[PDB]
RNA sequence: UCGAUGUCGGCUCGUCGCAUCCUGGGGCUGAAGAAGGUCCCAAGGGUUGGGCUGUUCGCCCAUUAAAGCGGCACGCGAGCU
RNA sequence: UCGCCUCCUAAAAGGUAACGGAGGCGCCCAAAGGUCCCCUCAGGCGGGACGGAAAUCCGCCGGAGAGCGCAAGGGUAGAAG
RNA sequence: GCUGACUGGGGCCUGUAGAGCACUGAUAGGGCUAGGGGGCCCACCAGCCUCCAAACCCUGUCAAACUCCGAAGGGUCCCAGGUGGAGCCUGGGAGUGAGGGCGCGAGCGAUAACGUCCGCGUCCGAGCGCGGGAACAACCGAGACCGCCAGCUAAGGCCCCCAAGUCUGGGCUAAGUGGUAAAGGAUGUGGCGCCGCGAAGACAGCCAGGAUGUUGGCUUAGAAGCAGCCAUCAUUUAAAGAGUGCGUAAUAGCUCACUGGUCGAGUGGCGCCGCGCCGAAAAUGAUCGGGGCUUAAGCCCAGCGCCGAAGCUGCGGGUCUGG
RNA sequence: GGGUGGAGCAGCCUGGUAGCUCGUCGGGCUCAUAACCCGAAGGUCGUCGGUUCAAAUCCGGCCCC
């Protein structure tokens, strides 16, 4: 699924203002544009909190566009953990790197009698044409037994694909 | 709004709405006494004879919908085989155990209107109209 | 403060604080009663005599409603020792 | 504890205190000095009789972490080695 | 005799702040694997499998004596501005060589001291002369030649002491908070927000009902939910845990899970902000300078005025120094 | 700084197993003993949380000496 958050323009206008009228000042950039714009916070959340940088946004901007992008970089503030930037990285012609939820149903579907299953669980950095971007990709047969390390040249790969880090991290462990 | 997951699973199932005579149906107080009327939690495998759920859900936006439009009995808002087994399955009546097992509304398709002097507490309809052969028949 | 502000203990005279030792209130109790335990309010008054040792403090004898802890130049030597 | 050297403190010039932190010098070298010609480490992986983590040898890899008589710093193979 | 402090423009010099892990070490978790660590059909001696476990692989950090990086500032030279109780050179006379507080950056300390020791500034010193701060060397205002019953202001103030507003608007607090000290605590209060359920009708309450073989197997003079271990079987369900409460010579009698019912609107939870509340005990008699104040004479945001010094203006005079 | 089989004490350091003596028990040598040569039983190492797959054997509190 994608998302849409109205993207305002934006030139001077010092930032510590838009942060004491409650928008989110950021930045728009790729290999052929780069401008400085601003959203608003309250949208922004409601939007990234699953936005959570996989997924695209629209981010429907005025001047009658409607640019297609991913999060790439967001600087929350150190001290409160609220976000005082954000980086919007334009999708263009093909292809770029991005990061991949991965969904489980791997071995023994969650852990053999609760011992030493202890895997690698997060997301993952892949490289795929902005076409075939999938929302998740399940970690797949169940054959991994006890003490099984089948690491991260594994599971499906749906079309658009890469080997993107380390042909084998460790994503079974012990 | 999940809007009670009975309006979907209880909203009479969507079942037995036009099952058993989809007329006729029930009346009275879905239930005071649990120390007179018995014959629940025994029939071997289910009861599935005393009553499902939720007088109101219905009462209100359930419509016509599949039944036999008739009109008489008593008041407003408060078994398969029809008017036959009525008082053969629960609910003596009066005194029943526990007194005033009143009433409700019931319509089904010929001509009721209180229908507890007439077909409610155990009447003979199907045995002792066998007097129209030499009674105001035949001289 | 060294062209001096006499350092401990006792005596005498006290007065003040309350983080109350007893007395009068009170809550809880694993408070039956009685008698305690603990915490709360309360500074009005009261808070003993001896043996030891310079002692303060302690430790003992016999009692008691109880033998409260601190402050005042560890109060007080132009008042005494 | 007292003079000398190195680092820190020393707040991006120099300088800067304390009974602040932590280490060295009171020598040595006729070859370790001058100059000309040469040469390049330490490690790491394989291979190699007595040879082991290492003695000596061959291979490839290894821009300096070796070495520079002694502390430390700076410097350094395009050499000071 | 234009050279000075300060200033502008440039040219190099630097290794702090901050950040960083590439060196130096320190470091949490996982992986993969020397060597141990223990165990095996053991000495062929090597055969696996899961705390230590070097280098490496990501993943996260720390450092005055670590730095792949690195500002601001600072130093210096040149060209300029700058005539100043500025600069330079020769020479005469000194005094001083006990400093201190405050701000910022450190070290020692206890991230104590009106503590101590350096650094940069400043001020008292010597401005204990003037206004403010109630009082008060060094905090804020301001460098006192003398005179005047003139003016305007700075800090700070304008309800009375006490000069000038009980001034204007718009919010907040009910503690005398103001006139306070913390970890923490909690239907105080006033605003912003999120989730949760609800007119086929929810949160209060007021109507009903929680019956089985019921010994729940098991316990067991008996625990027939309510002295305990529970196969917690399931006969299910308007609904009913072989039982959340009181009950208890096991039972009688009793209540709450949960649906239904009547009444018919909001309800219950989560986070945030501004202000307040508890936490809060010390020694002569109390109090915020005092009286007194609570849509303020208290706090937050605006604004208009006025008061206010030995500051600057006005007028007169004094010397000194230039022209 | 000490708290260990009944008494006395090693084993901690260097964490994968608690052992000697004496006592006790039974046997060997005696003609029968004493001693002596051999084993037998028995502690969890004050106690509390942690570490580790392991700790009386690492770490820290309280305790008693
Ligand atoms: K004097
Ligand atoms: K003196
Ligand atoms: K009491
Ligand atoms: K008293
Ligand atoms: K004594
Ligand atoms: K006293
Ligand atoms: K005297
Ligand atoms: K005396
Ligand atoms: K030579
Ligand atoms: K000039
Ligand atoms: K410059
Ligand atoms: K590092
Ligand atoms: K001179
Ligand atoms: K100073
Ligand atoms: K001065
Ligand atoms: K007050
Ligand atoms: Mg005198
Ligand atoms: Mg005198
Ligand atoms: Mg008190
Ligand atoms: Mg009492
Ligand atoms: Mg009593
Ligand atoms: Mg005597
Ligand atoms: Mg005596
Ligand atoms: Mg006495
Ligand atoms: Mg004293
Ligand atoms: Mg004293
Ligand atoms: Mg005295
Ligand atoms: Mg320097
Ligand atoms: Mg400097
Ligand atoms: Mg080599
Ligand atoms: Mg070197
Ligand atoms: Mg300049
Ligand atoms: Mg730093
Ligand atoms: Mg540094
Ligand atoms: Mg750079
Ligand atoms: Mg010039
Ligand atoms: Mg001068
Ligand atoms: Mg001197
Ligand atoms: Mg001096
Ligand atoms: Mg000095
Ligand atoms: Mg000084
Ligand atoms: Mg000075
Ligand atoms: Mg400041
Ligand atoms: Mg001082
Ligand atoms: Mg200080
Ligand atoms: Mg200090
Ligand atoms: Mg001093
Ligand atoms: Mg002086
Ligand atoms: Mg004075
Ligand atoms: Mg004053
Ligand atoms: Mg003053
Ligand atoms: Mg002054
Ligand atoms: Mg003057
Ligand atoms: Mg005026
Ligand atoms: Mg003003
Ligand atoms: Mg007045
Ligand atoms: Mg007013
Ligand atoms: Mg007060
Ligand atoms: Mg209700
Ligand atoms: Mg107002
Ligand atoms: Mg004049
Ligand atoms: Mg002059």
């Amino acid at each position: 699924m994608e998302y849409r958050l109205k993207a305002y323009y934006r030139e001077g206008e010092k930032p510590s203002a838009l942060r004491r009228a409650g928008k989110l000042p950021g930045v728009m950039y790729n290999r052929h544009l780069n401008r400085k714009v601003y959203v608003d916070l309250v949208e922004f959340d409601k939007v990234f909190r699953q936005a959570s940088i996989h997924h695209v946004i629209v981010l429907e901007l005025p001047d009658g566009q409607s640019l297609p992008t991913l999060v790439r970089q967001v600087n929350l503030d150190k001290r409160r953990r609220r976000p005082e930037h954000v980086d919007f990285f334009v999708l263009s012609d093909e292809p770029v790197e991005m990061y991949v939820p991965l969904r489980f149903v791997g071995t023994p579907a969650g852990v053999r009698a609760g011992g030493v299953l202890q895997e690698i669980h997060r997301d993952i950095l892949v490289k795929v044409s902005p076409r075939n971007i999938p929302e998740f990709i399940e970690v797949d047969v169940s054959g991994l037994e006890i003490g099984d390390s089948l690491h991260a040249s594994d599971l499906k790969l749906p079309p658009g694909v890469e080997l993107a880090v380390s042909p084998e991290e460790t994503i079974a462990a012990v | 709004m999940p809007n009670k997951r009975n309006v979907e699973l209880l909203a009479t199932l969507k079942e037995n709405l036009e099952r058993a005579q989809g007329s006729f149906f029930l009346v009275n107080y879905q239930g005071l006494p649990a120390k007179e009327t018995h014959a629940l939690r025994q029939a071997l495998k289910q009861n599935g004879a005393r009553l499902f759920v939720a007088k109101n859900t219905l009462i209100r936006l359930a419509l016509k919908e599949l039944g036999l439009p008739e009109l008489d009995g008593l008041q407003g808002p408060s078994d398969p085989v029809a008017a036959a087994k009525t008082l053969v399955q629960f609910a003596k009546s009066n005194p029943k155990g526990i007194p005033q097992v009143k009433s409700g509304l019931l319509q089904g398709q010929i001509l009721t209107a209180k229908d507890v002097e007439a077909l409610a507490e155990l009447p003979t309809m199907d045995e002792l109209r066998a007097e129209l052969v030499g009674v105001l028949q035949a001289p």
